[PDB]
Protein backbone atom coordinates (compact mmCIF):
# COMPACT_ATOMS: atom_id res chain seq x y z
CA UNK A 1 0.00 0.00 0.00
CA UNK A 2 1.26 3.63 -1.27
CA UNK A 3 0.10 6.97 -1.87
CA UNK A 4 1.82 9.89 -3.71
CA UNK A 5 2.35 13.59 -2.52
CA UNK B 1 15.54 14.75 -6.53
CA UNK B 2 12.78 11.80 -8.01
CA UNK B 3 10.38 9.61 -5.73
CA UNK B 4 10.53 12.41 -2.98
CA UNK B 5 6.22 12.72 -3.52
CA UNK B 6 6.15 8.82 -2.74
CA UNK B 7 4.82 7.14 0.45
CA UNK B 8 4.99 3.85 1.99
CA UNK B 9 1.22 2.94 4.17
CA UNK B 10 3.20 0.85 6.82
CA UNK B 11 0.84 0.68 9.57
CA UNK B 12 -3.46 1.28 10.77
CA UNK B 13 -3.62 4.25 13.54
CA UNK B 14 -7.20 3.92 13.16
CA UNK B 15 -10.18 2.53 11.52
CA UNK B 16 -13.77 2.93 11.56
CA UNK B 17 -17.07 3.66 9.94
CA UNK B 18 -15.47 7.04 8.39
CA UNK B 19 -12.75 5.65 6.54
CA UNK B 20 -8.81 5.21 8.17
CA UNK B 21 -5.71 6.77 9.63
CA UNK B 22 -2.35 5.56 8.18
CA UNK B 23 0.92 5.91 9.06
CA UNK B 24 2.90 6.72 5.91
CA UNK B 25 6.86 7.00 6.02
CA UNK B 26 8.20 9.00 2.62
CA UNK B 27 10.16 6.37 0.26
CA UNK B 28 13.50 9.08 0.42
CA UNK B 29 13.48 10.87 3.76
CA UNK B 30 11.77 8.88 5.53
CA UNK B 31 9.46 11.63 7.30
CA UNK B 32 6.78 10.46 8.83
CA UNK B 33 3.25 11.64 8.51
CA UNK B 34 -0.17 10.60 9.13
CA UNK B 35 -2.68 10.24 6.31
CA UNK B 36 -6.54 10.07 6.97
CA UNK B 37 -7.99 8.28 4.16
CA UNK B 38 -11.65 8.58 2.94
CA UNK B 39 -14.03 7.54 0.23
CA UNK B 40 -15.96 10.19 -0.56
CA UNK B 41 -18.81 7.69 -1.21
CA UNK B 42 -18.47 17.73 5.55
CA UNK B 43 -14.96 16.62 3.52
CA UNK B 44 -14.85 19.91 2.38
CA UNK B 45 -15.56 21.55 5.70
CA UNK B 46 -12.79 19.77 7.58
CA UNK B 47 -10.24 20.68 5.13
CA UNK B 48 -11.17 24.27 5.12
CA UNK B 49 -10.64 24.30 8.81
CA UNK B 50 -7.43 22.45 8.92
CA UNK B 51 -5.93 24.76 6.50
CA UNK B 52 -6.42 27.23 9.44
CA UNK B 53 -4.70 25.46 11.91
CA UNK B 54 -1.33 26.69 12.84
CA UNK B 55 -0.06 26.05 16.67
CA UNK B 56 2.28 23.69 18.56
CA UNK B 57 -0.78 21.73 20.26
CA UNK B 58 -2.78 21.21 16.99
CA UNK B 59 -2.16 18.46 14.76
CA UNK B 60 -0.63 20.42 11.66
CA UNK B 61 -2.57 19.74 8.16
CA UNK B 62 -0.01 19.38 5.14
CA UNK B 63 -2.33 19.11 2.54
CA UNK B 64 -4.65 16.90 0.40
CA UNK B 65 -5.04 15.06 -2.66
CA UNK B 66 -7.35 13.38 -4.65
CA UNK B 67 -8.42 10.37 -7.07
CA UNK B 68 -10.95 10.28 -7.99
CA UNK B 69 -14.00 9.42 -4.78
CA UNK B 70 -11.10 9.36 -2.46
CA UNK B 71 -9.16 12.14 -0.46
CA UNK B 72 -6.02 11.92 0.91
CA UNK B 73 -5.38 14.10 4.00
CA UNK B 74 -1.80 14.62 5.04
CA UNK B 75 -1.45 15.21 8.71
CA UNK B 76 1.45 15.72 11.46
CA UNK B 77 2.20 12.47 12.94
CA UNK B 78 1.79 11.93 16.44
CA UNK B 79 3.98 8.88 18.16
CA UNK B 80 2.89 8.85 21.36
CA UNK B 81 -0.53 7.79 20.49
CA UNK B 82 -3.59 8.63 22.42
CA UNK B 83 -4.16 10.53 25.89
CA UNK B 84 -6.16 7.70 26.94
CA UNK B 85 -4.21 5.63 26.68
CA UNK B 86 -1.89 7.15 28.93
CA UNK B 87 -4.88 6.96 32.09
CA UNK B 88 -4.92 4.30 34.24
CA UNK B 89 -8.32 2.84 34.62
CA UNK B 90 -9.34 3.68 38.19
CA UNK B 91 -6.42 5.45 38.85
CA UNK B 92 -5.52 8.24 36.58
CA UNK B 93 -2.32 9.13 36.58
CA UNK B 94 0.46 11.86 38.34
CA UNK B 95 -0.75 14.51 39.10
CA UNK B 96 2.01 16.86 37.93
CA UNK B 97 1.57 15.17 34.49
CA UNK B 98 -1.93 15.80 34.27
CA UNK B 99 -1.21 19.46 35.03
CA UNK B 100 1.35 19.79 32.12
CA UNK B 101 -1.25 17.57 29.57
CA UNK B 102 -3.59 20.47 30.89
CA UNK B 103 -1.95 23.75 30.77
CA UNK B 104 -1.29 22.39 27.40
CA UNK B 105 -4.28 21.26 26.28
CA UNK B 106 -5.78 25.28 27.42
CA UNK B 107 -2.84 26.21 25.07
CA UNK B 108 -4.69 24.64 21.88
CA UNK B 109 -8.55 25.43 23.33
CA UNK B 110 -7.31 29.34 23.73
CA UNK B 111 -5.22 29.48 20.06
CA UNK B 112 -9.03 27.68 18.25
CA UNK B 113 -11.42 30.06 20.18
CA UNK B 114 -8.66 33.13 18.82
CA UNK B 115 -9.03 32.31 15.00
CA UNK B 116 -13.01 31.71 15.89
CA UNK B 117 -12.95 27.43 15.76
CA UNK B 118 -14.94 25.28 18.16
CA UNK B 119 -13.50 21.87 18.24
CA UNK B 120 -17.12 20.04 19.65
CA UNK B 121 -16.12 16.73 20.90
CA UNK B 122 -12.60 17.40 23.43
CA UNK B 123 -11.77 14.10 25.11
CA UNK B 124 -8.46 11.64 25.45
CA UNK B 125 -9.20 9.66 22.50
CA UNK B 126 -8.73 12.69 20.04
CA UNK B 127 -5.93 14.69 22.65
CA UNK B 128 -2.61 12.89 20.91
CA UNK B 129 0.87 13.21 21.57
CA UNK B 130 4.18 13.43 19.51
CA UNK B 131 7.84 11.33 20.62
CA UNK B 132 8.38 14.29 23.68
CA UNK B 133 4.73 13.61 25.07
CA UNK B 134 3.41 16.61 23.83
CA UNK B 135 -0.15 17.30 23.33
CA UNK B 136 -1.80 17.81 19.79
CA UNK B 137 -5.54 18.55 19.47
CA UNK B 138 -6.89 16.07 16.85
CA UNK B 139 -9.74 15.39 14.29
CA UNK B 140 -11.82 18.73 13.17
CA UNK B 141 -14.88 16.10 11.34
CA UNK B 142 -17.17 17.81 14.30
CA UNK B 143 -15.33 21.10 14.16
CA UNK B 144 -17.16 24.58 13.27
CA UNK B 145 -16.59 28.30 13.00
CA UNK B 146 -18.39 30.14 15.76
CA UNK B 147 -16.84 33.53 15.26
CA UNK B 148 -16.32 35.32 11.68
CA UNK B 149 -16.11 38.65 11.34
CA UNK B 150 -16.00 39.38 14.64
CA UNK B 151 -19.57 38.85 15.45
CA UNK B 152 -20.47 35.16 17.43
CA UNK B 153 -22.69 32.83 16.11
CA UNK B 154 -24.89 30.75 18.90
CA UNK B 155 -24.69 26.85 18.26
CA UNK B 156 -27.37 24.30 17.93
CA UNK B 157 -26.35 21.19 16.55
CA UNK B 158 -26.05 18.62 19.23
CA UNK B 159 -23.15 16.92 18.61
CA UNK B 160 -19.75 15.66 20.38
CA UNK B 161 -19.75 12.73 23.04
CA UNK B 162 -22.67 12.07 25.64
CA UNK B 163 -20.07 11.55 28.75
CA UNK B 164 -17.79 14.98 27.41
CA UNK B 165 -21.28 17.19 26.48
CA UNK B 166 -22.13 19.98 28.64
CA UNK B 167 -25.64 20.17 30.08
CA UNK B 168 -26.93 23.05 27.82
CA UNK B 169 -26.74 21.11 24.84
CA UNK B 170 -29.26 18.59 26.06
CA UNK B 171 -30.96 21.48 27.93
CA UNK B 172 -31.45 24.61 25.34
CA UNK B 173 -31.93 24.98 21.86
CA UNK B 174 -29.07 27.26 21.44
CA UNK B 175 -25.96 28.20 23.25
CA UNK B 176 -22.59 29.86 23.10
CA UNK B 177 -19.58 27.48 21.83
CA UNK B 178 -17.00 28.25 24.22
CA UNK B 179 -18.23 27.15 27.53
CA UNK B 180 -19.16 24.09 25.33
CA UNK B 181 -15.72 23.29 25.00
CA UNK B 182 -14.17 24.43 28.72
CA UNK B 183 -16.94 21.94 29.89
CA UNK B 184 -15.17 18.83 28.20
CA UNK B 185 -11.99 20.21 29.25
CA UNK B 186 -12.92 19.83 32.96
CA UNK B 187 -13.93 16.36 31.98
CA UNK B 188 -11.07 15.60 30.38
CA UNK B 189 -9.07 17.10 33.96
CA UNK B 190 -11.33 14.59 35.57
CA UNK B 191 -10.50 11.62 33.69
CA UNK B 192 -6.89 12.35 34.09
CA UNK B 193 -6.57 12.48 38.23
CA UNK B 194 -9.38 9.65 38.60
CA UNK B 195 -9.24 7.53 36.06
CA UNK B 196 -12.95 7.36 35.50
CA UNK B 197 -15.86 9.58 33.88
CA UNK B 198 -17.94 11.15 36.57
CA UNK B 199 -21.32 10.54 34.62
CA UNK B 200 -22.45 8.68 31.57
CA UNK B 201 -24.23 12.60 30.51
CA UNK B 202 -25.14 15.74 32.40
CA UNK B 203 -28.77 15.27 33.30
CA UNK B 204 -30.73 15.59 36.16
CA UNK B 205 -31.73 12.02 35.41
CA UNK B 206 -28.43 11.02 35.90
CA UNK B 207 -27.88 9.90 39.70
CA UNK B 208 -24.11 10.78 39.36
CA UNK B 209 -24.75 14.44 38.01
CA UNK B 210 -27.50 15.10 40.72
CA UNK B 211 -24.35 14.04 43.47
CA UNK B 212 -22.47 16.43 41.84
CA UNK B 213 -24.45 19.42 42.21
CA UNK B 214 -25.64 17.95 45.41
CA UNK B 215 -21.91 18.45 46.21
CA UNK B 216 -20.91 15.02 47.65
CA UNK B 217 -16.85 15.41 46.81
CA UNK B 218 -16.58 11.98 48.77
CA UNK B 219 -18.06 9.85 46.47
CA UNK B 220 -15.83 9.13 43.75
CA UNK B 221 -14.38 9.80 41.60
CA UNK B 222 -13.89 13.23 43.22
CA UNK B 223 -12.78 11.35 46.59
CA UNK B 224 -9.37 10.47 44.33
CA UNK B 225 -9.16 14.14 43.45
CA UNK B 226 -6.89 16.49 45.65
CA UNK B 227 -8.44 19.46 46.76
CA UNK B 228 -7.08 22.14 44.64
CA UNK B 229 -7.43 20.63 41.37
CA UNK B 230 -11.14 19.58 43.02
CA UNK B 231 -11.45 23.29 43.34
CA UNK B 232 -10.71 24.40 39.74
CA UNK B 233 -13.47 21.11 38.69
CA UNK B 234 -16.08 22.77 40.51
CA UNK B 235 -15.86 26.13 38.64
CA UNK B 236 -15.61 24.25 35.57
CA UNK B 237 -18.56 21.99 35.54
CA UNK B 238 -20.64 24.23 36.66
CA UNK B 239 -24.27 23.75 35.30
CA UNK B 240 -25.17 27.28 33.69
CA UNK B 241 -22.99 27.95 30.83
CA UNK B 242 -23.26 31.98 31.66
CA UNK B 243 -21.52 31.24 35.21
CA UNK B 244 -18.72 28.84 34.25
CA UNK B 245 -15.27 30.01 34.80
CA UNK B 246 -13.75 31.14 31.44
CA UNK B 247 -10.30 30.10 30.42
CA UNK B 248 -8.79 33.75 31.12
CA UNK B 249 -10.08 33.02 34.45
CA UNK B 250 -9.05 29.11 34.54
CA UNK B 251 -5.31 30.49 34.03
CA UNK B 252 -5.27 32.42 37.02
CA UNK B 253 -6.48 29.12 39.05
CA UNK B 254 -4.75 28.48 42.38
CA UNK B 255 -4.12 24.69 41.33
CA UNK B 256 -3.20 25.93 37.21
CA UNK B 257 -0.13 27.69 38.56
CA UNK B 258 0.96 25.54 40.99
CA UNK B 259 4.92 24.57 40.27
CA UNK B 260 4.27 20.48 40.63
CA UNK B 261 6.44 19.19 37.51
CA UNK B 262 10.11 19.22 36.70
CA UNK B 263 11.30 19.55 33.10
CA UNK B 264 12.00 16.88 31.48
Amino acid sequence: ASVSA
Amino acid sequence: VPFVEDWDLVQTLGEGAYGEVQLAVNRVTEEAVAVKIVDMKNIKKEICINKMLNHENVVKFYGHRREGNIQYLFLEYCSGGELFDRIEPDIGMPEPDAQRFFHQLMAGVVYLHGIGITHRDIKPENLLLDERDNLKISDFGLATVFRYNNRERLLNKMCGTLPYVAPELLKRREFHAEPVDVWSCGIVLTAMLAGELPWDQPSDSCQEYSDWKEKKTYLNPWKKIDSAPLALLHKILVENPSARITIPDIKKDRWYNKPLKKGA
